């Protein structure tokens, strides 16, 4: 850290292109870290300055947390102060300083997420997943002491990701007077409703509204006096170690490239930035403002004004807290709606499996049941419905352990209502469904469209319907994110880490085949995060010249190496000629049998055992938004009308000859806005009607660009350098 | 009626040079007559760990 | 448990799963002593903890419960007991054997 | 804003302008913008004494809740096609405007209703000049910042029920605009008789087959033309009222049309038959002959049921049709 | 209108003599809305039609 | 204007930035824009002596009408795909540019033409910097007030016949922009060798399956890579030229490259086959091996036929493919 | 696959081989049956259209 900048001599050493080999699967730091201590004093910062000028250092890149950036900000403020005892002065007169947020906390302002935050969250989830993975006992409780000194983000996200009963966060602390009694209430309420795996999450900075800390031991004692055998689990240093997760690998690599750009793109007129992330877009925020904003949250908490602090957190934090609070309070009965307003909700899993299916179905069932609606799960897709009438009613107890479980508990398949509309329409009428959630991929998108189009032929289908996109491919129109894709990237990065290790008299080069459909997104993302040499995709042409170029890069790369083992990412649908098998075969014969080429096919393992935290958090956000849409009273039959039972089921009535909608009161019975695709655009959730999306989509299973994934990966592998000499 | 736990067939690469993972699976589909399908899982020489 | 249920079934004998360990054995009945089928222990390899369940039985620590448990076995027609547990868990089974 | 200039031109008092300037609603509060306008209205115009006397002089009737009084929650919330047939002379312009707003709020107490269409006729010179001011208020009351115009319906969401509405103000200014084809120049005289018949000409041309379920009658200016009973007879004639329509007739002052209205409505079939014929024998002259009162004479063969009465405030309902 | 009426031994009374239709006759076709006809056939669970 | 700063930044004399101020087309005028800008270029830069000399030192060849004379109106106006493989090292940047416009004007004399595609490649660092100057020049020449861009083809009409043209300028600035997905920071080395192979990478990834029917060849700077014979050789291998493609080779200086070139183009099949073989034997090293020249080696079986030769300027056409 | 199964048969008893005449199936010269019929039918084609 700063110690090497203060005692800067042998502590300042150059880094070569080969020195940073395989660092994308390592963590923490090879440069090593240190606490801000001598850099807290002016004479220390003066010496740090001398060393930079003396060693001809013109730019500094600080990758650290709140404290490290507060220091970087103070060093830039105090830099115009250069004491003299030389051309060195005019040369190094203007400090070029850029900041990267390396923090598990996720405390820093201006950025939606900091480097290490999701990985640390993964470590928490890793542990709570073991706790959850035991068959339930009659009177058991578990306390998880999570790290993160300055921000309740980890505590919150762990709460959502694990389905915790109660959480302790510095932003919204409980009363000193009755937190124990409120803890008891919440827990016993859930226990009453069927919960046997009572879980509480205590943050590192957990406090009560009078600033008194809340230890996990304090919390244990509360639950023990409720007759529960409580067990503390302290994560400790586990939360800071290990390989970064899929998102962090992307986040650090991308922000890291921009940090270098920000240095070059600098002038004294353009202020010193903090490389931040906002609506999945990398942004350059000013260091001055970001450190200042972050200090005001710390101040708010210290000043016992926790309202200012929670208000001072981004929408990401706000929406997440609101969601955790909602789900927790579903047991209240406060969500309950009048008898007349209660509906029959259908959930179906259309497409190949993703680990994200059960968590999403869980949140959707609880949300619906909380209102008094009846939840019916169409088992084994449309085929299960058509062939066997496979409908199963869900209750509070049925949902149990689903937030952790992968695949489908009801069954998922790519069969379409097309197979027999008449039969689908018969069953929808029998079970009297008033709303439908199609969780799945391109076939869930297809089914939504087909059923929407069938509204004409079958009145029963004129209900609100939605597609919750869940797929590994990220090939569904109407969203930037499909549930299960982050789990897949995590599964792939880990898989490749084991590939490169087995590539160290066995094997040298590996052609890892990525199954991401007809879209190069999966392959491109995977390539960036695994440090793949070449990435084969349907979007980019494969031929004798391209192949020769790929071989040349591999050849030129290997004739420099002295940790090794190289990978190529081949998308299953890239070429009907140059397949994973042919590419591997050409690499082998290359250099008159120079290296040993091997194929690797993770394949159906890409769905993963447990959904990632990004998948768990989003499955919950979107399931909530699905229910809010289909169960919206605006799209539902009006109860103060002279309507017959059949008129209310048909959702239309004939008034004075005119066919009127029992919902809108309008002459046009069919509303196209009721069949919608619920997805993410930036940070915001979007509702997009199928009819419009269906003309836009391609027969190549769907305009969309992830080009910069490929640009950055090629810059960081030898590609861009070999391509330009 | 029973639990849907899933089905696996493990084939050591050396068990047959002719009846390979991919060949075996295509025979299963042929013989299954649409009642179920077969898919391969070929992880590769990554199993080292 | 999956192994015991299947092995016993294959060897041609009825397998009963005593839910809540000694508590289930002392309380007895269909409530705790359920007949288990081959397909009932499906995919239990992956499952963590105990699907049958464990319970600390205060009564079985005394001759009061040890006798009640003995009756329940003869009533259920259970000719043999298989305990899967810890030190005291097996010492208590050993004491039950001599008694 | 143009409205303030317009009111100064029509000789109207500044009060109305000053009301619009300070008139503001905020759909960032639990109170609906309708109850919010109602509050601002009862304040600026000091309508408390006038409302108090309006009731106390109609045998203490709950004028603040006449629909909520007779009908139940369902009964009232089903009503979806209202016709307020002029303003009352006995009420000050703001008092009438509050009554239009008080009525709208009652018909929108539930979130389970089918949309409401409210028609308001401004049948004479003493009320027609106020139309744009009314249309502006309704606009704020309903909050049509969803997606104003010099002509057309004001769409929006009204009441605690937050019900979808579509308010229609059918006045002379609007009728002139239609006739000229939206030409700038609309200064020409329009008879109150001519107006009613053009309202009929708009309806018959639009082809509207949606039936009136609440009919609001009162003591309008031009008692010669806007006769409460004559208006009833014309709607009875044209099959414009629903099979089970509701006729709510209010006023403070009592007149002979009030005697003749209640004698017609409450009358046996033989009486109504005779009533019509004797008006035609008495009043039909070859010079008068073409007037709508001699075309759309009303229907004796109809039946009513007196549902509510509290000193000059009555609610009858079409009880039957004899064919 | 979903205008279905159940018939009993007593309902049939005097029909052997009477002209026209007691239930109503018209040239409208199921074409008008198959879906609605199909919804009603399913609700009333008709096993035969004349 | 932005170009004027770029130019000062790239050590280029202000003359260029000064020309882009005095540079403006009259449009309405009888004289076609290309010819206007062309005559304006001659004036500002005094390209009268150098043009005359370029003729003089080439046995008084018509360096103003090289195409026009040789070909008949049909022949010149049938040419649709043109590749200009650099700028001569023997002529100034304004003479080189002028010549581009002059060659362009020559193929657009007719109003009975299908569209023209013209590709200018500015391969070395010497000319590369003037891409934007040339782009603002071709924009004014065609008058792209039809519907400039940082990248991309300039489309408009051109010459005496208003023939729709699409001028493409391939240089390293555009190549860097491409590689970095249009990022602000395009400051990185790129060897002329890399540049040639990336041009191809683009032809194969863009998809282009159209054949060049007039190939303009000269003596560019950086001959180690931008070698005339080596460029022809490459185009022959990649099947990029029409079966009757015309190959124009202009310049003033005679060197060994020109001898090697002429002996290859005009050589018997046995000579060409050996020319290729012995180059590979003599020049291929295991370190050299990867270079494009070792892959896209030329084809001895392509026959040419001399069409024109006025000391140092010649036209040969492909006359057959022996197989 | 058939050839591959024959090969592994009898614990490697016989040597199985594939043969693919393929496009050679058209032949160098038409057979006499082909020549005779081509003539009969060509005559019948002309007789029909003409």
């Amino acid at each position: 850290g700063y110690t090497g900048l203060v005692k800067g001599g042998d502590m300042l050493k150059e880094l070569q292109w080969q020195d940073v080999r395989g660092l994308l699967s390592i963590g923490g730091t090879i440069i090593g870290t240190a606490r801000c201590k001598e850099f807290r004093e002016r004479w220390g910062r003066l010496q740090a300055c001398y060393n930079m000028v003396s060693n001809g250092i013109d730019a500094l890149v600080v990758c650290g947390g709140d404290g490290s950036l507060t220091g970087a900000d103070l060093f830039r403020k105090e830099w115009p102060e250069l004491i003299k005892e030389k051309e060195q002065y005019e040369t190094h007169r203007n400090l070029t300083i850029v900041g990267l947020v390396g923090s598990i906390d996720n405390d820093m302002c201006g950025t939606d997420s900091t480097i290490g935050a999701y990985s640390s969250l993964e470590r928490i989830i890793e542990l709570v997943d073991y706790i959850d993975a035991t068959a339930a006992s009659h009177s058991r409780a578990f306390v998880v002491e999570v790290m993160g000194r300055h921000c309740g983000w980890l505590g919150l996200m762990s709460g959502i990701a694990t389905g915790a009963d109660y959480i302790f966060i510095p932003e919204r602390p409980p009363s000193e007077s009755n937190w124990k009694d409120d803890l008891k209430k919440v827990c016993l309420r859930h226990r009453e409703k069927g919960r046997r795996k009572t879980t509480v999450i205590v943050a590192e900075g957990a406090i009560d509204d009078q600033l008194n800390p809340i230890t996990s031991e304090e919390v244990k004692d509360v639950l023990v006096e409720i007759g529960l055998d409580t067990r503390i689990t302290r994560l400790g240093h586990v939360q800071r170690g290990g390989a970064p997760c899929a998102f962090d690998r992307f986040l650090a690599t991308v922000q890291g490239v921009d940090a270098v750009r920000a240095v070059l793109e600098s002038t004294p007129a353009i202020p010193s930035p903090v490389i931040s992330i906002l609506e999945n877009k990398i942004v350059r925020q000013p260091l001055v403002e970001s450190v200042a904003q972050t200090k005001t949250v710390s101040a708010a908490i210290e000043a016992k004004d926790f309202d200012k602090a929670l208000q001072l957190r981004d929408q990401e934090f706000a929406t997440s807290y609101e969601n955790f609070l909602s789900v927790s309070k579903y047991d209240d009965g406060s969500y309950l709606v009048p008898e007349s307003s209660r509906l029959n909700i259908a959930i179906i899993h259309v497409g190949a499996p993703t680990s994200a299916l059960n968590p999403a179905t869980r949140v959707a069932t609880l949300n619906s049941l909380a209102k008094g609606h009846r939840v019916f799960a169409i088992r084994n897709g449309f085929a299960g419905l058509i062939r066997h009438g496979a409908v199963r009613e869900l209750n509070w107890i049925d949902v149990e352990d689903w937030h952790n479980t992968g695949g489908s508990e009801i069954g998922t398949n790519r069969s379409l209502p097309s197979d027999d509309m008449g039969t689908v329409a018969y069953y929808f009428q029998q079970y009297k469904f008033d709303g439908l959630i199609i969780i799945g991929g391109f076939e869930a998108f297809t089914a939504l469209y087909e059923l929407d189009a069938a509204r004409a032929q079958y009145p029963i289908f004129n209900i609100p319907m939605c597609c919750l996109p869940a797929t590994v491919s990220n090939n569904v129109p109407g969203t930037e994110y499909s549930l299960g894709s982050d789990t897949c990237l995590n599964t792939l990065s880990g898989y490749c880490d084991a590939v490169k290790q087995s590539a160290s008299s066995r094997r040298r080069t590996f052609v890892v085949e990525v199954q991401g459909g007809y879209s190069g997104y999966l392959a491109s993302y995977a390539g960036l995060i695994t440090g793949a040499l070449a990435v084969y995709t349907p979007e980019n042409p494969i031929n004798l010249q391209t192949v020769q170029e790929d071989i040349e890069l591999l050849t030129r790369t290997y004739e420099e190496d002295d940790r090794s083992g190289k990978i190529f990412i081949h998308n299953e649908k890239a070429s009907k000629v140059y397949t994973t098998d042919l590419i591997a075969a050409i690499i082998g014969e290359a250099g008159k049998g120079r290296f040993e080429s091997r194929t690797a096919v993770p394949g159906h393992v890409q769905q993963g055992k447990s959904p990632s935290s990004i998948d768990r958090v989003n499955a919950c956000r979107l399931a909530i938004k699905c229910c809010n849409f289909i169960e919206d009273a605006n799209f539902q039959v009006k109860h103060n009308a002279n309507l017959s039972a059949d008129e209310r089921h048909l959702r239309f009535f004939y008034d004075d000859g005119v066919k009127t909608s029992a919902v809108s009161g309008k002459s046009s019975v069919i509303d196209d806005n009721t069949s919608v695709v619920i997805g993410i655009q930036g940070s915001e959730v979007t509702f997009t009607p199928v009819k419009q999306l269906w003309e836009n989509e391609t027969h190549h299973k769907w305009n969309v660009h992830w080009e910069q994934l490929n640009i950055v990966s090629d810059l960081l592998s030898g590609r861009l350098s070999i391509r330009t000499t | 009626g029973k639990t849907k736990s899933g089905r696996l067939i493990l084939k050591s690469e050396n068990a047959s040079k002719v009846l390979t993972t991919e060949v075996i699976s295509t025979i299963i589909d042929d013989e299954a007559s649409g009642r179920f399908d077969s898919k391969t899982a070929i992880p590769g020489h990554v199993q080292q760990g | 448990v999956r192994a015991v249920v299947r092995a016993g079934i294959y060897k041609g004998c009825k397998v009963f799963c005593i839910h809540e360990g000694y508590e289930g054995l002392v309380r007895g009945g269909e409530k705790y002593i359920k007949e288990t089928q081959w397909h009932d222990v499906r995919g239990w390899l992956v499952e963590g903890g105990t699907n049958i369940g464990t319970a600390r039985c205060k009564e079985f620590r005394e001759r009061s419960g040890r006798l009640k448990a003995c009756k329940n076995m003869i009533d259920m027609g259970i000719d043999a007991l298989i305990v899967c547990g810890g030190d005291g868990s097996l010492t208590g089974a050993d004491r039950f054997r001599s008694e | 804003d143009s409205i303030i200039r317009d009111l100064e031109r029509e000789n109207v008092g500044p009060e109305f302008g000053e009301f619009l300037n300070t008139l503001q609603t905020d759909l960032n509060s639990e109170k609906p913008p309708i109850e919010q306008v109602k509050s601002q209205l009862e304040t600026h115009f000091n309508l408390a004494h006038e409302t108090q006397e309006f009731s106390r002089k109609n045998d203490n009737a709950p004028v603040d809740k006449l629909l909520t009084n007779y009908y139940n929650n369902y009964e009232v919330n089903v009503l979806e096609f209202v016709l307020q047939m002029g303003f009352s002379r006995d009420l000050s312009i703001p008092l009438n405007v509050w009554f239009v707003l008080d009525m709208i709020s009652q018909l929108s107490t539930s979130k389970q209703d089918l949309p409401l269409d409210y028609y308001l006729v401004l049948n004479n010179s003493q009320t027609g000049k106020y139309s744009d001011f009314v249309r502006y208020l309704i606009y704020e009351a309903v909050g049509a910042e969803i997606h104003l115009a010099n002509r057309g319906p004001i769409r929006g969401n009204v009441g605690a029920g937050d019900r979808k509405i579509t308010f229609h103000l059918l006045c002379k200014k609007t009728a002139r605009m239609i006739l000229v084809g939206d030409d700038r120049e609309t200064d020409f005289e329009m008879s109150d008789r001519s107006f009613v018949t053009l309202l009929l000409d708009y309806y018959q041309r639009v082809g509207t087959t949606k039936k009136i379920d609440l009919l609001l009658l009162t003591n309008n200016f031009d008692t010669n033309m806007n006769n409460k009973l004559q208006q009833l007879k014309i709607l009875e004639s044209l099959n414009m009222l629903k099979s089970n329509c509701y006729v709510l007739d209010y006023q403070i002052t009592v007149d002979q049309v009030t005697a003749n209205f209640n004698s017609y409505v409450e009358g046996i079939p033989a009486f109504r038959r005779h009533e019509i014929a004797n008006f035609l024998k008495k009043r039909k002259t070859p010079k008068n002959a073409d007037e709508l009162i001699f075309k759309y004479v009303g229907r004796w063969n109809i039946c009513y049921q007196k549902k509510f009465h509290q000193g000059n405030i009555s609610i009858h309902q079409i009880s039957g049709y004899l064919d």
